[PDB]
């Protein structure tokens, strides 16, 4: 699959050899071309994966994620060139280099056949993200956010490494195919319980799980717009992909080791949906929305059924697109008024009608309106949970109401009412921002047209 | 809405407000015109019976009983004018009110239409720009040294002055803008 | 059709609206009368409701309190 | 009671300015300078859609089993079948409670 | 269409019409600039009743703080004109 | 277009319930100074209005005449 | 309904119970009873697809009414004889049901009174 | 129900539009003669809503009531249905009486 | 004389029913004067920038900034572990989790016990 990896490593020197005023054009054009190339991975089989070599393979679960990453890179490039206009040429090239390196690490992570290689790449993704957050963030909290982003990850991932090597000294292989075929049940002992915890906690903290999520609001609020985009749409799905991969060796311990995490996921989904109802920061509201959706995904992965896995895959794809769109929509208003408070700029539908339409579509998709893929994933997960236990329909149902409320709340706070009188610097929407919104929203409904592409291997 | 409020309401002001509220709610109770006129005359006589009370304490005590009686006997669903703060059309047209500064961002193709309107707009903007320094100086002169004590603003007194802080009052969007 | 305000007088009425209103009221009443003349059973009932107490024991088959 | 002279004078001046501003909102006769068959509805909105729909249902939808399922027609005594020609017997010699 | 574009002359005519139906004022003695307490000898209750009559006639409410200040028919006409964006 | 208000002295409370209100207020020593302002709602073409039963049976006469004609024709059309 | 007042306020011991009814043998009071017959075949009602609730003892009149309705389609006011026949059949069915209700009430009250009288006679 | 409910709402909207977007029946005077066609339509719709015989509302509401009368059903539900079908005529009478009969109560600019 | 109206949290007392505004004394009038003076000074400070022809952007309001900072960043530095805080945190953060765990564990145990005995009527239950 080097036909995708090599063009990114070629994006690197092309950016570093570009003329000072042509970096954005070249980067965007060739990133779009790389996305078009990566579109060919959607042609999957029904029985096994695409085993390209001893190192890399593609599956029906990782191909949509790869397509989403390669599609997200150009969107980040367009969203970044506004607030980086005054930067020097060298620092702009460094920023683009960080973005390209992040894409390369994510591409190699989603296709690694080996669990230690997966760990190495899934840990290497931290350095570009941390550098971006702590160098190009705007306020003084960013430094603290970086620390919160770093150690929260590492404290979860360092035990996993130990567990991984332990497994390789017992079974002799960490290759995913051999691991799947030579799978054996896990007994009920304290050592197996702690091995389960070591294998699970890293991906549960990257989701993030409720109670372990405190890093996410900081990281997604103090980051630049591209950083928030990549953190919310792709980097949160590393936990889901890793859990879906690693759960093949944890049965039947999961059958009873999932209870605390299931309880945390459901109650914290309710809790974060409620938190969204009282939020003075517009970016924090989107961050907590991400927390709630990822709690739903955690439940789906933890109950371990084919319908749950299908719904979880669809929900990850839909959430990535939707949250990236919401972050960009909030960043437009921030760039206009230089403040993140939701009740500062009001009645924006009067001043920006097409932006109000984009806001309406994003909010309608966030609350899982049929037949959007958000709804497909949510409904599949809810049906699987109902099969798991009939009482869950209470909590899930509760969430379905609360989400809608806060979603429309945001819209009604930002677009309706009367405009603030003293704010007179609201210029007409640029073609770049409208194109960004359209390129976010059109793929969502296009995938709604053909939903089996994002339903995962269990389809 | 146009007048600057005071630090407090006088006794006479409170009595007048209670009289108006009682009349309106009684009209809400008495739908027909002749019945309303009858009971409004009765209410007027009831009000002017105690008009000549020299004891202020007893006057405010009578007002207290009047407010208690009104709150007990108020109409639960009083008539509200459609554009009043409780009416069915209170803020119906606020979505059509667009601030004037938006016109500063129109494309030159849009400004190619309506040339004379934009010429008049340029004249108004120039007048505001010339006027601003004087408006600030007048407010500086007329202000007591311990800051303003009310929200009232002075008029223009000089030969060709303009009343200070006039731009956003004069250029209100409209009552029926679109 | 131009109709101007009146300020405390009865509004101006065109003949067409009065003709339409009277015609439709008349057609409603004619329809009601015609349908009642032809479908009285729909309102007054069609079959006589029998009372039970005038049914003899012979057709109801109850014994004379002896066996 | 009433206004004080300052409020009256300020209201007069603001009123003059506001009436001037509202007079300026008017349009001169040239302001909108614009820069430089009968039954066709029944054809483009009924005939064309029904042609496409009929073609799609006749040659694509009904090319698969159970795509357009129609409930069985009601058969009454004394009827004759179109294909088999079978006639249905009558109904058991009504007691005739006339 | 909708209601005609109310003018200053129409507003003044309507206000004077309403005032001339009041039994406590003499129609001959009443003028556009006549004061309610000074020239006409009314008290505050009569002024409240006059404001309520104007509210009924034009179909919109005048706040008490603003209604306390209108003392002559010209002031009432001016307040109505500024409220309804009438300039001719 | 270009219409003036009717003359103000044609409005009188005589012959209206406002007269009854004035008489009842006179017996208590009171007075109603606003009756002429309300007289227009009773003076002109609003002088009289139907009752509820009169309103419900709006077009009963014409419809009943038509019904009688139709039934008479039916009675002499079955004689064919 | 008056029967409701009789059952709920008066002695409910002698009043028929709609849920549990009839409580006497069908041949108890009558010397012999005729078996109620049907005119419509099961296949006939199946072909007509009436309802599971319209396949009562008056189904033949309903079938004839539906057939005449279909045959006289544009003239939707021509099948009045058939509708009248169906209505008369259902009216007779309801009359039969009321007769059963009264038979049960009379049997209940007579049986209980006779049992009380026999018990009193055996108690003296 | 669709027919007469929609046309009753259309008549109410016509009244509202004529009287300068006024919706309160207390300020709606005598419109029986001022709005002849609207009065005719509203009267016919009110009679249809109350199940006056041989109108559109008769053929459904009459059968519904006579069917709840003949069923093994909750007694409280039957009583509440009867009281509600009385209150229906009650509020239709309220609308007609307050909106069309009597003397005008709207602002003098007609 | 008439039935009395007693206020609540979600239905507060009207101004005209307030005894406190019907017995006034000069220091109350002085306090109202200073309140109006503060309001007028803030209004003038706002309106001077609002009408400035050279002002482009957002008029910064320290009240909004203070409100958001108090709601977001000032909370932890002013936190003390007290019996009230500890008890409320333990309750609201632990009780719901164990309640839902008990409910779902009981339901799933009952369902599994029904499955083992072979009496749950799982016919047509293909998709899970
Ligand atoms: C069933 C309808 C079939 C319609 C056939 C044609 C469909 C064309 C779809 C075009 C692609 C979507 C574009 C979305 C972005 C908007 C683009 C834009 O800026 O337009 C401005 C343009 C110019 O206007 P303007 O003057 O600039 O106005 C700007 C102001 O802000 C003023 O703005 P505004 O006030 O006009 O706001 C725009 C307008 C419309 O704008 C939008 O809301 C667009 C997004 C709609 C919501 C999407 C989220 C929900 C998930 C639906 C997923 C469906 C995907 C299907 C495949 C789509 C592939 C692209 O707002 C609304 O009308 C309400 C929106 C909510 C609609 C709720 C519908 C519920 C579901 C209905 C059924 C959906 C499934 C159908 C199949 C069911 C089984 C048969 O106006 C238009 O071009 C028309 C607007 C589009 C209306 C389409 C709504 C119905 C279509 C539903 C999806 C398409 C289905 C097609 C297959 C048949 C099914
Ligand atoms: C802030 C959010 C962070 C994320 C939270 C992650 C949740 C992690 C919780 C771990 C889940 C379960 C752990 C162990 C499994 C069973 C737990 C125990 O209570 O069950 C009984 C265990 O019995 C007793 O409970 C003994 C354990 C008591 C000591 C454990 C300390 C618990 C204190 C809780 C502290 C909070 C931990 C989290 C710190 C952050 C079962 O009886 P037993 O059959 O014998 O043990 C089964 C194992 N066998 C088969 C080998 C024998
Ligand atoms: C609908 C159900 C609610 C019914 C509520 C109504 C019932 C309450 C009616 C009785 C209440 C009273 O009269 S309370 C009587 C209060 N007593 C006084 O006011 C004595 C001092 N006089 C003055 O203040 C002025 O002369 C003034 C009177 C304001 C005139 O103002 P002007 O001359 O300068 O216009």
């Amino acid at each position: 699959m080097l036909k995708i990896i090599i063009p990114t490593t070629m994006l690197l020197p092309m950016t570093w050899m570009s003329k000072h005023n042509m970096i954005w054009i070249n980067a965007t054009v060739h990133s779009l071309l790389i996305s078009l190339i990566s579109l060919s991975l959607l042609n999957q089989l029904g029985e096994n994966s695409l085993n390209f070599s001893l190192t890399f393979f593609s599956d029906s679960l990782s191909a949509p994620l790869l397509v989403l990453t390669t599609w997200l890179l150009p969107l980040m490039l367009m969203a970044s060139q506004s607030h980086l206009s005054k930067e020097t040429t060298t620092r702009k090239k460094l920023y683009i280099t960080m973005l390209i390196l992040l894409q390369l690490f994510l591409i190699m992570t989603f296709t690694a056949t080996e669990l230690i290689l997966f760990y190495i790449l899934f840990e290497a993704t931290l350095v570009p993200t941390l550098i971006i957050i702590t160098r190009w963030g705007n306020q003084t909290e960013r430094l603290n956010a970086g620390l919160y982003f770093l150690f929260y990850t590492l404290a979860g991932s360092l035990p996993l490494l130990v567990a991984l090597v332990y497994i390789q000294n017992t079974t002799g292989s960490l290759n995913f195919l051999i691991i799947h075929y030579w799978s054996h049940p896990l007994s009920n002992s304290w050592s197996n319980i702690f091995m389960w915890l070591a294998c699970i906690m890293a991906f549960m903290v990257k989701m993030p799980l409720y109670g372990l999520h405190l890093w996410l609001p900081k990281a997604h609020v103090e980051a630049p717009i591209a950083g928030s985009m990549v953190l919310a749409a792709v980097l949160l799905k590393l936990g889901g992909y890793g859990m879906m991969r690693i759960t093949t060796i944890l049965n039947p311990l999961t059958n009873y080791m999932a209870y605390p995490f299931l309880m945390l996921s459901m109650w914290g989904m309710i809790m974060t949906s409620s938190i969204c109802l009282r939020q003075t920061d517009l970016k924090s509201l989107i961050a907590y929305s991400s927390v709630s959706h990822m709690a739903l995904v955690i439940v789906a992965i933890m109950i371990q059924t084919p319908w749950s896995f299908m719904g979880a895959t669809a929900l990850m794809i839909a959430h990535g697109l939707t949250s990236s769109m919401l972050f960009c929509l909030a960043n437009t208003n921030y760039e206009r008024v230089h403040s993140r408070t939701m009740i500062l700029a009001r009645g924006l539908q009067t001043l920006l009608p097409l932006m109000a339409t984009w806001w309406l579509v994003a909010s309608l998709t966030n609350l899982a309106l049929p037949p959007s893929i958000n709804l497909i994933g949510e409904l599949f997960i809810i049906t699987a949970s109902f099969s798991w236990s009939n009482i869950t329909i209470i909590l899930m149902g509760m969430n379905m109401m609360i989400t809608a409320l806060y979603s429309l709340y945001m819209l009604i706070t930002t677009q309706r009412g009367k405009y603030t009188h003293h704010i007179n610097n609201i210029k007409p929407s640029f073609t770049r921002e409208n194109a960004l919104m359209a390129l976010h929203i059109l793929p969502l409904l296009l995938l709604t047209l053909n939903p089996k592409m994002i339903l995962g291997p269990l389809y | 809405a146009f007048s600057a409020p005071a630090a407090y309401l006088t006794h006479q002001q409170k009595v007048l407000r209670l009289y108006k509220r009682a009349l309106r709610h009684l009209e809400s109770w008495c739908v027909h015109r002749d019945k309303y006129r009858y009971f409004a005359c009765l209410m007027r006589a009831r009000f002017d019976e105690h008009k000549n009370e020299k004891d202020m304490v007893k006057a405010t005590q009578l007002l207290r009983q009047a407010e208690e009686e009104f709150w007990y006997g108020q109409h639960p669903q009083p008539y509200i004018f459609p554009e009043s703060p409780g009416g069915t059309s209170y803020e119906r047209y606020e979505c059509y009110k667009v601030p004037e500064w938006c016109l500063d961002d129109w494309h030159p193709s849009e400004k190619a239409m309506y040339p004379d309107y934009f010429a008049k707009r340029e004249q108004w903007k120039r007048l505001r720009r010339e006027s601003w320094e004087r408006e600030v100086k007048q407010l500086q002169e007329e202000t007591p040294p311990g800051g303003p004590r009310t929200e009232a603003l002075p008029p223009a007194r000089k030969e060709g002055d303009l009343p200070p802080l006039w731009w956003h009052i004069v250029t209100r969007p409209r009552e029926r803008p679109m | 059709v131009h109709i101007e305000p009146r300020y405390r007088q009865f509004p101006q009425l065109t003949r067409s609206q009065l003709i339409q209103a009277e015609f439709f009221s008349a057609t409603m009443w004619f329809w009601i009368l015609w349908r009642f003349w032809h479908d009285s059973d729909a309102v007054l009932g069609h079959f006589p409701y029998p009372d039970p107490s005038q049914w003899t024991d012979e057709e109801l088959g109850i014994l004379p309190d002896d066996e | 009671s009433g206004y004080t002279p300052d409020e009256k004078l300020r209201l007069q001046q603001l009123r003059e300015l506001r009436r001037r501003w509202l007079k300026d909102q008017e349009l001169s006769p040239r302001e909108p300078v614009l820069p430089p068959r009968h039954s066709i509805f029944a054809v483009t909105h009924v005939l064309i859609p029904v042609w496409i729909i009929h073609y799609y249902l006749k040659y694509h939808v009904t090319a698969k089993p159970y795509t357009v399922v129609e409930r069985k027609p009601r058969i009454f005594p004394g009827d004759t079948i179109l294909e088999t020609g079978e006639v249905i017997p009558l109904m058991k010699e009504f007691p005739d409670q006339h | 269409s909708d209601a005609p574009p109310l003018t200053l002359e129409a507003i003044k005519d309507r206000v004077l019409y309403v005032l001339k139906l009041y039994d406590k004022i003499d129609p001959e003695k009443l003028s556009v600039n006549s004061h309610f307490m000074k020239d006409l000898g009314l008290d505050s209750l009569d002024q409240v009743e006059i404001i309520m009559a104007m509210e009924d006639e034009f179909g919109f409410e005048i706040p008490d703080i603003d209604a306390e200040k209108l003392m002559c028919p010209q002031e009432i006409v001016d307040y109505i004109a500024d409220k309804k964006d009438v300039y001719e | 277009s270009k219409m003036e208000l009717p003359d103000y002295k044609q409005w009188k409370i005589e012959g209206t319930p406002l007269e009854t209100v004035q008489e009842k207020l006179a017996a208590r020593g009171l007075r109603d100074p606003w009756g002429r302002n309300e007289a227009w709602r009773y003076s002109g073409g609003f002088a009289n209005n139907v009752s509820f039963v009169g309103a419900l049976l709006k077009g009963f006469k014409w419809g009943f005449a038509a019904f009688v004609v139709a039934v008479g024709a039916e009675y002499y059309l079955e004689s064919q | 309904g008056a029967h409701l007042a009789r059952r709920y306020l008066g002695d409910a011991s002698k009043e028929p119970d709609p849920l549990r009814m009839p409580t006497f043998p069908p041949d108890y009071g009558f010397p012999e009873r005729k078996e109620r017959e049907m005119v419509a075949t099961q296949q006939e009602m199946n072909d007509a697809q009436l309802m599971l609730q319209q396949r009562d003892y008056c189904a033949h009149y309903l079938i004839q009414l539906l057939k005449c309705k279909r045959d006289s389609f544009p003239n939707f006011l021509a099948c009045k004889h058939e509708q009248h026949d169906w209505d008369y059949c259902e009216h007779l069915d309801y009359v039969k049901r009321m007769k059963e209700f009264e038979r049960e009430r009379r049997l209940l009250q007579r049986k209980k009174r006779r049992e009380q009288r026999e018990a009193e006679m055996a108690r003296g | 129900h669709a027919f007469f409910k929609a046309m009753l709402f259309m008549c109410s909207g016509s009244i509202i539009h004529s009287l300068n977007d006024e919706q309160d029946i207390r300020k709606m005077g005598g419109l029986y003669k001022a709005m002849p066609f609207t009065t005719t339509a509203l009267i016919i719709g009110s009679l249809a809503l109350t199940g006056m015989p041989y109108l559109t509302g008769f053929y459904s509401k009459d059968l519904i009531i006579e069917a709840v009368n003949m069923s093994y059903t909750n007694a409280w539900a039957l009583l509440m249905t009867l009281i509600a079908t009385s209150l229906t005529a009650a509020y239709s009478t309220r609308i007609i009486f307050f909106a069309f009969l009597g003397k005008p109560r709207f602002p003098p600019l007609v | 004389s008439f039935p009395k109206y007693k206020p609540s949290r979600l239905a507060t007392l009207p101004a005209t029913l307030d005894p406190a505004e019907y017995d006034i004394s000069p220091e109350t009038r002085k306090a109202q004067a200073e309140r109006l003076a503060i309001r007028s000074r803030l209004k003038r400070e706002y309106l001077l920038q609002y009408n400035d022809p050279n002002r482009l952007g957002v008029i910064e309001d320290p009240a909004l900034i203070r409100w958001t900072y108090a709601r977001s960043a000032n909370i932890y530095p002013n936190f003390r572990p007290t019996p009230k805080t500890s008890l409320l945190g333990a309750l609201f953060g632990i009780g719901p989790l164990f309640f839902w765990y008990y409910v779902f564990k009981t339901d799933r145990d009952k369902k599994e016990k029904l499955i083992q005995e072979g009496k749950l009527d799982q016919t047509f239950n293909i998709s899970y």
